């Protein structure tokens, strides 16, 4: 019944005896928030700084890591939801109005919310910083971690974690001291209980300065990962930013050495088992590389391989938003993952079920906002039946 | 051969011991009567007649 | 036949040559390549040919 | 023309950057080029890349004393 014990003595019991409840439960960990994409990096062609009518040319045009961005672990959660699953979340949120909002938005969702634990004094995504001149730069120190990034050991429910089959968190948790020693907690009980743990990276602004710094904080959380999810962007990064660069901008000298070279398409390069070494362990069960919903590049200990997507953001050019498609994609994975077991150890159904995903992602670049427009069941079924032939469903 | 894929549309621009280089080209079946328009080897843009 | 052998020859400012060529080729068969690779991104024929 | 009439010597005073050096401090692809004489002018064509491509390899060529073995080379 303790929370912050080691999870190798008795467990939290309790009294639970009948079947859990079919689909299974999934948990998402992490910080409550609605929009804020995390992955940032430096774009260039910028649109005008004032007009932001104009930024829909970048929805439609987007930088090659804003394909599909990730979010909060609530939208995952969220998506998760609307696509048939049952899905609880983790986390604290503040006393105030915003807090009871944040809950009151995954309530509607029908996200459990059991698991969220109310800070009564602090205030929702609200960080207390201190502005300091340093070297004639000017920075800031992190005076208070907001509710989001304080939830403490001892505030776990034991009771999702039993329950839930998959443990989702991003790599955002890694940012704060006090929830990286509690992700590790709720990870050790999540093994203990016999669930698998998915590791959505979506690098945040910090994570993206150095690549030997990034997989340094990585390493301990990647190591404990039975799932992980990375966009191309985000593995290039990890492996070498500058080599996969160069042999996108490769042209053979004099003549192409295939004919589909020479059509000079855009590069789905689907990265070798080899070039995945570095980053493999003995526990993953499954790597999935996104190049947005175009490409999913995924990897299993027997076998490897990519699904072909597409995206036609273009097809409703006013209301296209690339925001959520990366969590609908996420969502789409741990969906079918927990109805269908078959999919780690069969290539075929591994495929079919990805495809899925993708068109969950497809739906998600079709609406403004993250969790206004993730796509239901149906309507990811429907689409997915659409965009593939009866061959590929 | 029956192993070897099949080979796209051109012409044989570089022979070497065991692979060929090809220089790409559309054919466009004419009936008798039409009308070619441009001399041998001349420079067609897209769009052209 | 046996007399016609190259024991038989002079050849010397021809030896001369080779001894002088031989050196040249220690001291510039690594930068020549390195050269190569420099400058022409593929191998074509016509060019040095590099690598294995 | 013939550059010592080139009133450009006093260019550089008017709208020019020219440098002193005193304190200054991808694409491919052959030439097909070709003089069709109806026109007067060569025409011209690039094959790159994007033109030409490789097939795959196969085999189609079919082969019909006090000495060393034989090695192409020069004879003298
Ligand atoms: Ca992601
Ligand atoms: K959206």
């Amino acid at each position: 019944t303790n929370p912050d014990s080691d999870p190798a003595l008795v467990d939290y019991d309790d009294g639970i005896d009948f079947p859990y409840d079919d689909p299974p439960l999934v948990c998402c960990f992490g910080a409550v928030q609605k929009e804020f994409v995390p992955v940032v990096r430096v774009h260039d062609n910028p649109m005008h700084p004032d007009i932001y009518s104009q930024w829909k040319m970048l929805q439609w045009d987007p930088p090659e890591f804003g394909r599909a961005p990730g979010g909060p672990p609530s939208n995952v959660a969220i998506s998760h939801v609307r696509l048939g699953g049952r899905a609880a979340f983790m986390g604290k949120v503040g006393g105030d109005d915003y807090g009871e909002e944040l809950v009151l938005m995954m309530n509607k969702e029908r996200v459990q919310t059991r698991g969220v634990k109310f800070d009564e004094g602090a205030s929702t995504a609200c960080t207390r910083v201190k502005i300091k001149f340093e070297d004639g730069k000017m920075k800031a120190e992190t005076v208070k971690e907001p509710p989001e990034d304080s939830l403490l050991a001892s505030e776990l429910n034991l009771a999702v974690l039993k329950e839930a089959r998959i443990f989702h968190f991003n790599s955002e948790v890694l940012t704060s001291p006090t929830m990286e020693s509690t992700l590790f907690k709720a990870i050790q009980w999540s093994k203990k209980f016999g669930g698998l743990i998915f590791f959505d990276l979506n690098l945040p602004l910090p994570l993206w300065r150095s690549r030997n710094e990034t997989r340094k904080l990585i390493k301990k959380s990647w190591d404990e990962a039975n799932i992980i999810e990375v966009s191309q962007q985000e593995l290039e990064f990890l492996l070498d930013e500058e080599y996969y660069e160069r042999r996108r901008n490769y042209t053979p000298q004099y003549f192409a050495e295939d004919f589909e070279q020479t059509k000079n398409r855009r590069d789905y390069y689907h990265y070798t088992p080899e070039e995945i070494k570095p980053l493999w362990h003995d526990d993953l069960k499954l790597l999935v590389v996104t190049d947005g919903t175009l490409r999913l590049h995924y990897y299993t200990p027997k076998f490897d391989g990519v699904v072909v997507g597409t995206e036609d953001v273009l097809i409703t050019p006013f209301t296209c938003d690339r925001t959520g498609s990366g969590d609908a994609v996420v969502a789409g994975i741990m969906r079918k993952l927990t109805t269908c077991p078959e999919m780690f150890e069969d290539q075929d159904v591994l495929e079919r079920q990805l495809r899925f995903a993708v068109a969950a992602g497809i739906i998600s670049q079709w609406t403004i906002g993250a969790v206004r427009g993730f796509p239901t069941e149906s309507a990811t079924q429907n689409l997915k039946e659409q965009v593939y032939v009866p061959s590929m469903w | 051969a029956k192993k070897e894929p099949y080979l796209k549309s051109g012409q044989v621009l570089i022979v070497q011991r065991d692979s060929v280089v090809i220089r790409s080209a559309k054919p466009y079946l004419a009936t008798p009567g039409a009308k070619v328009h441009g001399h041998y080897r001349e420079i067609l843009y897209e769009g052209d007649t | 036949g046996e007399d016609a052998t190259v024991d038989k020859m002079c050849l010397e400012r021809f030896k001369v040559f080779l001894k002088q060529y031989n050196e040249w080729v220690e001291a510039n068969k690594d930068r020549l390549e390195e050269d190569s690779y420099k400058y022409d991104q593929d191998f074509y024929p016509g060019r040095r040919i590099r690598g294995k | 023309i013939r550059k010592r009439n080139n009133p450009p010597d006093s260019g550089l005073i008017s709208a020019d950057s020219m440098n002193p050096f005193y304190s200054i401090s991808q694409n491919h692809g052959t030439i097909r080029m070709f003089l069709n004489r109806n026109k007067e002018s060569q025409s011209l064509l690039i094959l790159s890349s994007s033109n030409c491509f490789r097939i795959g390899p196969f085999n189609h060529v079919k082969y019909h004393l006090i000495t060393i073995k034989n090695s192409s080379g020069p004879l003298g």
